[PDB]
RNA sequence: GAUGGGGAAGCUCCGUUUCAAAGGCCUGAUUUUAUGCAGGCCACCAUCGAAAGGGAAUCCGGUUAAGAUUCCGGAACCUGG
RNA sequence: GCUUGUGACGGCCCGUGAAAAUCCACAGGAAGGAAUAGUUUUCAUGCCAGGUCGUACUGAUAACCGCAGCAGGUCUCCAAG
RNA sequence: UUGACAUUGUGAAGAGACAUAGUUUCUUUACUUAUUCAAUGAAGCGGAGCUGGAUCCACGUUCUAGCAUUCAAGGUCCCAUUCGGGGCUGAUCCGGGUU
């Protein structure tokens, strides 16, 4: 095509207008956007106690899924199904229930008098005071206790659009195997697999321009 | 009285774009669309384009602002709203 | 007592700065990625008297990197800069009168003016007409450059801190006699309020510590 | 007829 | 000037209006100039980088 | 001289674009997931402050007890559509 | 000749002697536009409209201020032999 | 103007006490996350490229009062060619720091 010919553009200093560029780096974010985002890098930054870095160890992926698999055959029941119940009840004037145990006094109180066999705690709980003291009291119970990661997703197991915490009670003889299993797997897979790791201090981590830093000096103080 | 402003009356204010009706409508492109279709709202021809938009002979579509305005009572728009709210 | 004028000039009031004829603030450019790496061309377009400062300004007008306009910068013109001509800005731009380079690009014996006290500040040093910054050496660990000042103070800037070669044109002001009150006045009614001034043992003993005997 | 709302319709096409 | 025609405002030459006739030769002068000169000094640098 | 903010026990004070998510416009059959808005562009701070500063455009003749470049007659001009 | 407006100049400054609204022009070319038919409302003519408030009179040895119809004070234009 | 206490955090080295396993003080030297100053159009920072040429540089800008703007022309791969439309590149990559 003897119409159409190459002309180049000089992208150089003092050259043609440069041309538009992912400026997502320096975009001035909004002040609760960098609030955010500054609190998370200030929880990484700084040292963090013990009892509170305990709870970035979670359970993996596969145990989580089997956790939930097993919690949403237990799932509560709903406003709609509570009305069905009633009506039958006022007829016949019900089964005993079987379901997941939530709130935060009541499973707190269900540890203290031993009668949860398994309770899962959300990870992300602010204010951290509200479950901080779990880990602890169930091992002191000797109850059967797991981190799990969403707080939505307990919410999501016990209707609700949060939960802080979830607790297994009383399972089905269909279930009971599978509860034990459950309970052997999160103790081979978070209890002593993280029972030292969490009587460590976390969040010692540089930025990422201070880490270079180092590193350069580190090298330079080894080799010229 | 004051002098008045240009581009303002006349053909200007007569005739809307379908980018300004959508925007003044609050609604997606393709529940414009069907908006128009149910409504037979029908894009228009002003007899001086430059007139109409501002100097710019680019090829836009055009309505009648009093029709996009009897076009914002019709129920069927808050339907719409009420079945993205339902989905 | 009563306050004295050395006191009532901090509240504003009628001693505030007489601004409307100032052609606009005398900065340099905005250190910028253009600068900092490379240079920039602008040119001078016209020499204009300020009202209320002895040095002329010159307009240099640059290209905007990041938008097709253009861009005007009031500079302190230095003596022997024309207009028309090309002024460059910049860490990579030649020593020639006018450009405005980092302290850490010239070299040892170099008359600056215009001069960054910090870099990115837009000028701080030797503004006034007839005064120039001698470059006296370096100190490259530390990035650091000695200078002397007008008043013969030695100090230490960082080398990115940038100036402009030559001498603030207009020297040679202040040697010559006003011969008149009148010619003072027209002097600080571009300035300031702060003419004619009263000798405080003139005053009485309630209007200055001087005054009374 | 009259408008007794700022929000009306009135139906006139 | 919004009441008088076209002709009234310019004269029948590029920057009609704007710039006068002797300023409109100096710059057609100096684009033509620097534009030659810059193919120059691009043949003498891709030269002198092949020589080199 | 408000707002955003920040002081002050407080009536209120600072400051005037900062320290703010401060608002407009273009294109779309966005390769269709089937009734849910996608892709882009440009960016700066209210309001008040002059009947001597800036500023669209009108003249002559006649007319009243008292009006007059305003009314009457004739002749123009400007702005917007 | 007087007054006044304007032009081209000359002198003076360590004094070099407002801003904004608003209007026009250029550069550029997203685009749009004809063959038996288009274009151009910066050429002429033709059509329609222009709201609110002020407008009398004195302006001073009697209409303002000085307790007054007070020899005082109070900004400015025109100006004949 | 001077001193103390609180705001006030993290390491390494040299010195201490449980009578030669780590529980806390004194100095020395670093660090950044608090706090502080300044600027911007929060535009190009930091690090690395089997990137290139010779540890240093971009070899993209220095006779001249010109010009530089419409997702960038071009290269290449598709579409179903139709007035054109997409992607990679042109314009290296990575970062949990606007400078
Ligand atoms: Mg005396
Ligand atoms: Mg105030
Ligand atoms: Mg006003
Ligand atoms: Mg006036
Ligand atoms: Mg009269
Ligand atoms: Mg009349
Ligand atoms: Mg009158
Ligand atoms: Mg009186
Ligand atoms: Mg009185």
């Amino acid at each position: 095509n003897p119409l159409t010919h190459s002309t180049p553009k000089n992208f150089g200093i003092g050259q043609a207008v440069q041309p538009k560029r992912n400026l997502s780096r320096y975009v001035k974010w909004p002040e609760y956007v960098r609030v955010q985002r500054q609190k998370k890098i200030l929880s990484i930054r700084l040292k963090v106690p013990p009892t509170i870095a305990q709870f970035q160890y979670t359970l993996d992926r596969n145990t989580a899924a089997e956790t939930f698999k097993l919690f949403n055959k237990y799932r509560p029941e709903t406003a709609a199904e509570k009305k069905e119940r009633l009506t039958k009840e006022a007829a016949a004037v019900s089964p005993k229930p079987y379901a997941v145990k939530y709130g935060l006094n009541h499973v707190v109180a269900l540890i203290e008098n031993k009668k949860a066999k398994l309770v899962l705690i959300a990870n992300d709980v602010d204010p951290i005071e509200l479950v901080v003291f779990l880990p602890a009291l169930c091992k002191k119970m000797g109850v059967p206790y797991a981190i799990v990661k969403g707080k939505a997703r307990l919410g999501t197991l016990v209707n609700q659009k949060t939960s802080a915490v979830a607790a297994l009670t009383e399972v089905r003889a269909e279930d009971e195997a599978a509860l034990a299993k459950l309970v052997s797997t999160i103790d081979a897979n978070f209890a002593d697999k993280y029972d030292e790791v969490k009587k460590h201090w976390g969040g010692g981590i540089l930025g990422n321009k201070a880490q270079a830093k180092m590193d350069k000096r580190a090298k330079n103080s080894d080799s010229a | 009285m004051r002098i008045k402003k240009k581009n303002t009356r006349g053909n200007a204010r007569n005739f809307i774009t379908r980018s300004q009706a959508v925007r003044k409508l609050q609604v997606s492109l393709a529940d414009f669309r069907r908006l128009c279709i149910f409504k037979g709202i029908y894009p228009r021809e002003p007899r001086n384009k430059k007139k109409a938009n501002k100097g710019s002979t680019a090829p836009t579509t055009f309505y009648y602002a009093k029709d996009i305005q009897y076009l914002m009572h019709e129920p069927v728009l808050a339907k719409f709203r009420e079945h993205k709210t339902f989905a | 007592g009563r306050v004295i004028r050395n006191q009532r000039k901090g509240a504003g009031s009628i001693f505030t700065s007489h601004t409307r004829l100032r052609q606009g603030a005398a900065k340099l450019r905005t250190l910028d990625y253009a600068e900092r790496h490379g240079y920039i061309r602008g040119i001078v377009k016209q020499i204009v008297h300020d009202s209320g400062r002895g040095a002329p300004l010159a307009k240099v007008v640059f290209r905007d990197p990041y938008k097709y306009r253009l861009r005007e910068e009031i500079f302190i013109a230095n003596e022997g800069v024309h207009t028309g001509q090309f002024i460059y800005a910049g860490k990579k731009a030649s020593l020639n009168v006018g450009n405005v380079l980092p302290l850490g690009s010239v070299p040892e014996g170099t008359i600056v003016s215009n001069v960054e006290e910090k870099p990115g500040d837009r000028g701080a040093l030797a503004r006034a007409s007839g005064n120039y910054v001698i470059i006296i050496g370096h100190n490259p660990d530390e990035n650091k450059t000695r200078v002397r000042l007008p008043s013969g103070a030695k100090k230490v800037i960082s080398s990115d801190a940038r100036g402009v070669i030559g001498v603030i044109a207009g020297g040679g002001r202040v040697d010559k006699p006003l011969l008149k009150a009148g010619r003072a006045f027209h002097k600080y009614r571009l300035k300031r309020n702060s003419w004619p001034k009263t000798r405080g043992v003139a005053m009485n003993p309630v209007d200055h510590p001087h005054g009374g005997g | 007829k009259k408008s007794t709302t700022s929000w009306s319709t009135a139906s006139v096409r | 000037y919004a009441t008088v025609s076209k002709t009234h405002k310019t004269v029948s030459r590029a920057y009609g209006g704007s710039r006068c006739a002797n300023c409109v030769k100096e710059r057609i002068i100096r684009a033509f100039l620097i534009e030659e000169q810059k193919i120059v000094k691009k043949v003498v640098k891709e030269q002198t980088e092949a020589a080199k």
